[PDB]
RNA sequence: AGUUGAGAAGCUUGCUGGAGGUAUCAGAAGUGCGAAUGCUGACAUGAGUAACGACAAUGGGUGUGAAAAACACCCACGCCGAAAGACCAAGGGUUCCUGCGCAACGUUAAUCGACGCAGGGUUAGUCGGUUCCUAAGGCGAGGCUGAAAAGCGUAGUCGAU
RNA sequence: AACCCACUCCCGUUGAAAAGGUAGGGGAUGACUUGUGGAUCGGAGUGAAAGGCUAAUCAAGCUCGGAGAUAGCUGGUUCUC
RNA sequence: GGAGUCGGCAAACAGACUUUGAUCCGGAGAUCUCUGAAUGGGGGAACCCACCUAGGAUAACCUAGGUAUCUUGUACUGAAUCCAUAGGUGCAAGAGGCGAACCAGGGGAACUGAAACAUCUAAGUACCCUGAGGAAAAGAAAUCAACCGAGAUUCCCUUAGUAGUGGCGAGCGAACGGGGAUUAGCCCUUAAGCUUCAUUGAUUUUAGCGGAACGCUCUGGAAAGUGCGGCCAUAGUGGGUGAUAGCCCCGUACGCGAAAGGAUCUUUGAAGUGAAAUCGAGUAGGACGGAGCACGAGAAACUUUGUCUGAACAUGGGGGGACCAUCCUCCAAGGCUAAAUACUACUGACUGACCGAUAGUGAACCAGUACCGUGAGGGAAAGGCGAAAAGAACCCCGGAG
């Protein structure tokens, strides 16, 4: 998820984009202690693209 | 740009396998080259019961000095030296003995 | 034998605390001196 | 502190010499009392600290001028 | 507490002996929580996130376990627990 | 090891070692140790000698194990019992429990351990704090005092035993 | 009796202990003993007064500076002819 | 820029990233928990408890801003007390703390030397405290000279260990006059200069790019070494490559470079400041007690001031080492001013008849650490396999040692 595509969506589209990465590395935490977590590069990942959303986020103030 | 890159045709200067034609598999850190076919070891591994399994003797080949080797010029069948080509829009490698480009 | 160190944690830091220091400024002047020989504690 | 407040007199430190010429430290003060002055103008006492060289130049030149300068370097008097 | 709040302060669940023999006998569930939150808000995750009834939550703190090695003295990070307790019949799946 | 000078010393070689050395004549010195109850490290003598930390006390059987006086269990015997039994506070900080271990630690051995590795374990409206109140005392807006730093103190706000 | 103390003997003196132990001893409702918190300190404090005590240190604590104080005094001072 | 990458001790196992340009380097942004001047109130630093405004939820809150003290200016309000003052609230602007040295001030020892010791010395040193700056301070003659003249301040070399001073002991110690570094003055009938903006050009700094010329032979595990012949040079005693390399690699001489920040010098426009208003009065001079002048009361001039006094107005006042006369030379009680000078905690480059692990920093290594002490504080030991882990598969004794 480039900031490019990111800075295309509205405030309102953003928030939802912010709000659907925070479930998605919840999911990762809970499948991490359980230990059904094969792909474990996904942690990072989602990491990234929450603080790119808040980037873009803050750059339209 | 760096000189000996990766998948060249190279030749060996100096060394137990002086003289003998290979090709860069990889590039390591502090300048050194593992080139295929070149300068193999065997490493003798203990196969622990635990944590698994292991092997018996490996093949392997062993990094060499990157300055051991030669880019090769398959026109005059030598070692050559490589410099830069003036860049017209690009950046190219030029063998110094002929002055053409290395592919 | 009664030895000479009683331990007291709350007495210990009233007397050779962080604020018991930063109190006096020659309290102020230990701390730049550690500070500046590279005391890893500082304080107690 | 003892520092007089219109000339800005304050301790000094000089020697005591004995006959056997023994120097040890010593401090001069100034001569200064407490002294309500009346200010015409507002018809009120003033209260100040001051050296009796202080009074001589208030003598001199009215409390008003001396009162305009204490208040041009910020006085509380 | 925002929508974000409640994402953050559940962290897994805590596997051990004692932590599965209270969900059989008792419908007691022990999970890692966030060092910061409180009995509330962990209630209210729990009841927004797993879609179910919880009566009462009761929280621990575990100090980390210190190391001794050949360049010094370690110590592991402090964690909370929490144990929550569910309806009579229900259970805490994903 | 041999050999050469009056001496400090020089030279030539066998073995070891595996990458540096410096003829000659000049220049410059952190330039030569046996002592300083010298300084640092290593190792002797004493000597396989004294000691092994309360004179409550131990004896068999069985098991495990490479190995048992000391570990576990059983049958007996001894000791404390206003403690050598339980519990709070202070202080300590994982020493607590369970698997796997025995090099070092344990004044002996150790299969054992407050020892090594790895896991686990502490759940409060009522217990103890925090929050409310103040004592001795501390700090202290303004203030008064003082070469400067600062001292004392009012309103106030900290401080449990 | 507990508790506080320390009169005698012996042991110990490289100690179990840088001041103890066993056996005897004194006070034990008071000018008592003790926990927690607080105040006073270096020519200064405190002292029912021994020049005692102020972190195993006291006829002037410890620490860092002046500072490599000064030492008509001890000790030592390294290859050859 | 141009192909590898997910930092190190410190390796393995995994999961991935990518020539549609990754990792990496530089400029500008964003986020920046708690403590600490710590600043909403407390506190045993990294903790506890709040209030106000706006917005959002319905339960037991969320988000974003504010709330220390002092100084200066401003608005309102207002005691004894009529007036108006002290005081009380609200706004702005500033300060506060840290830092090795250098600078200007306030306070200020002793050991020691005098072969004892008081005056004296050490020394206005050590130390403590307060302010400022990139430097500071001082600076434009009420100055020296000597009847001839010089021309603000600062720093260096001489005069000279001289004249002086000194229980005339131990010791302290100038000036005049010369040679240099630097070059500069301008105002109170309002100036040079300096700040902060806005503009005119140039130069540097924060990253990079290109960068010449070698083959054969012997020994050897391995040539850069032997022998033989070449080539490059504004690049020839650099580093390291399996032993000693101008021509193998990275470099070097020499040439190019910057979207965007920093700084310096440069034009010309503004605002401010310089600034004290008008040439200087409790001032010059004097008496007593001290300090400073190389000068310790001495024939003791001159500066300064704790106490007490106290002028003249250019036909007037200061100085020329007691004091008087005559001459000479300056115009104090109001300001601003660069350069030459001091220092380096910090950053880069280069160099060394410096050290090479008991040396050199206490510290080559996870060091102000371990350890010691209640604390302030004190303070260690400890580097090297090999060119390359190729770091010893497998067998046997032994407790699966
Ligand atoms: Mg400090
Ligand atoms: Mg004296
Ligand atoms: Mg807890
Ligand atoms: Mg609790
Ligand atoms: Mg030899
Ligand atoms: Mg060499
Ligand atoms: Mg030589
Ligand atoms: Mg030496
Ligand atoms: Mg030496
Ligand atoms: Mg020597
Ligand atoms: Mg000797
Ligand atoms: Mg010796
Ligand atoms: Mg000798
Ligand atoms: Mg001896
Ligand atoms: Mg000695
Ligand atoms: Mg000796
Ligand atoms: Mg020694
Ligand atoms: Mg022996
Ligand atoms: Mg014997
Ligand atoms: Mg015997
Ligand atoms: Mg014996
Ligand atoms: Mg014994
Ligand atoms: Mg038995
Ligand atoms: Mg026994
Ligand atoms: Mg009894
Ligand atoms: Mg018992
Ligand atoms: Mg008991
Ligand atoms: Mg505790
Ligand atoms: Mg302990
Ligand atoms: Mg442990
Ligand atoms: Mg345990
Ligand atoms: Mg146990
Ligand atoms: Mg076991
Ligand atoms: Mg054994
Ligand atoms: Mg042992
Ligand atoms: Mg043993
Ligand atoms: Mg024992
Ligand atoms: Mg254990
Ligand atoms: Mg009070
Ligand atoms: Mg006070
Ligand atoms: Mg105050
Ligand atoms: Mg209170
Ligand atoms: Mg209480
Ligand atoms: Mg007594
Ligand atoms: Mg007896
Ligand atoms: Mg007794
Ligand atoms: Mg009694
Ligand atoms: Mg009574
Ligand atoms: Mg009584
Ligand atoms: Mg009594
Ligand atoms: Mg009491
Ligand atoms: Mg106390
Ligand atoms: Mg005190
Ligand atoms: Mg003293
Ligand atoms: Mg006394
Ligand atoms: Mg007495
Ligand atoms: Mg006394
Ligand atoms: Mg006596
Ligand atoms: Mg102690
Ligand atoms: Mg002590
Ligand atoms: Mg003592
Ligand atoms: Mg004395
Ligand atoms: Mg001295
Ligand atoms: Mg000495
Ligand atoms: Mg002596
Ligand atoms: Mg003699
Ligand atoms: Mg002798
Ligand atoms: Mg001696
Ligand atoms: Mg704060
Ligand atoms: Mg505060
Ligand atoms: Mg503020
Ligand atoms: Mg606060
Ligand atoms: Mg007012
Ligand atoms: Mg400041
Ligand atoms: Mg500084
Ligand atoms: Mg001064
Ligand atoms: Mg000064
Ligand atoms: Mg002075
Ligand atoms: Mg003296
Ligand atoms: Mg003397
Ligand atoms: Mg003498
Ligand atoms: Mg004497
Ligand atoms: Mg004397
Ligand atoms: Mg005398
Ligand atoms: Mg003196
Ligand atoms: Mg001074
Ligand atoms: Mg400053
Ligand atoms: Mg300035
Ligand atoms: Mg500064
Ligand atoms: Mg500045
Ligand atoms: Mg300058
Ligand atoms: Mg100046
Ligand atoms: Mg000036
Ligand atoms: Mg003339
Ligand atoms: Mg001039
Ligand atoms: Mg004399
Ligand atoms: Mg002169
Ligand atoms: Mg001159
Ligand atoms: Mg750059
Ligand atoms: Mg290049
Ligand atoms: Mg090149
Ligand atoms: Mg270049
Ligand atoms: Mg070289
Ligand atoms: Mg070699
Ligand atoms: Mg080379
Ligand atoms: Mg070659
Ligand atoms: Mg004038
Ligand atoms: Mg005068
Ligand atoms: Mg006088
Ligand atoms: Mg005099
Ligand atoms: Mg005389
Ligand atoms: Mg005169
Ligand atoms: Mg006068
Ligand atoms: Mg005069
Ligand atoms: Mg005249
Ligand atoms: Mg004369
Ligand atoms: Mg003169
Ligand atoms: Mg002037
Ligand atoms: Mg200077
Ligand atoms: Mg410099
Ligand atoms: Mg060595
Ligand atoms: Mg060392
Ligand atoms: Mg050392
Ligand atoms: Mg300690
Ligand atoms: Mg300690």
């Amino acid at each position: 998820m480039k900031a490019n595509e990111l800075r295309e969506k509205s405030v309102e589209q953003l928030n939802e984009q912010l709000l659907g990465l925070l479930r998605d590395q919840f999911n990762l935490r809970m499948q991490k202690a359980t230990g059904q977590l094969g792909q474990s590069h996904l942690l990072s990942q989602v990491k990234r693209d929450i603080a790119r959303v808040k980037t873009v986020l803050n750059q339209q103030a | 740009m760096q000189k000996i890159r990766r998948d060249d045709e190279v030749i060996v200067i100096a060394g137990k396998d002086k003289g003998k034609r290979g090709k860069v598999l990889k590039v390591l850190a502090d300048d050194r080259l593992v080139v295929g076919g070149v300068n193999l070891i065997k490493r003798h591994t203990k196969p622990n019961p635990m944590l698994g399994q292991q092997g018996g003797i490996v093949e392997k080949e062993a990094p060499l000095h990157v300055s051991n080797v030669a880019i090769f010029n398959t026109e005059t069948s030598k070692a050559d030296r490589v410099g830069f080509k003036v860049e017209d829009g690009k950046k190219i490698r030029v063998f110094k003995s002929t002055q053409k480009p290395v592919q | 034998m009664k030895r000479t160190f009683q331990p007291s944690t709350l007495k210990r830091a009233r007397v050779h605390g962080f604020r018991a220091r930063m109190a006096t400024k020659n309290g102020r002047q230990v701390l730049s001196r550690r500070r500046a020989k590279g005391r890893k504690r500082l304080t107690v | 502190s003892r520092v007089c407040q219109v000339t800005g007199k304050g301790p000094v430190t000089g020697n005591n010499i004995s006959h056997a010429h023994n120097k040890t430290r010593r401090r001069f003060l100034p001569n200064l009392q407490h002294h309500r002055f009346w200010v015409e103008s507002e018809k009120r006492f003033v209260r100040l600290r001051v050296s009796a060289k202080g009074m001589r130049i208030i003598d001199k030149r009215g409390i008003e001028a001396v009162l305009a300068d204490l208040r041009a370097r910020g006085e509380k008097f | 507490m925002n929508q974000e709040r409640v994402f953050k302060v559940l962290l897994g669940p805590h596997i051990s002996e004692k932590a599965t023999g209270l969900a059989d006998g008792k419908s007691q569930f022990v999970f890692k929580v966030a060092t910061d939150a409180t009995k509330l808000e962990i209630k209210k995750a729990v009841e927004s996130l797993f879609s179910v009834k919880v009566q009462r939550v009761t929280t621990l703190n575990v100090k980390g376990k210190t190391k001794r090695t050949a360049r010094g003295l370690g110590k592991r990070n402090d964690w909370k627990k929490a144990y929550i307790a569910l309806q009579p019949g229900q259970d805490l799946d994903f």
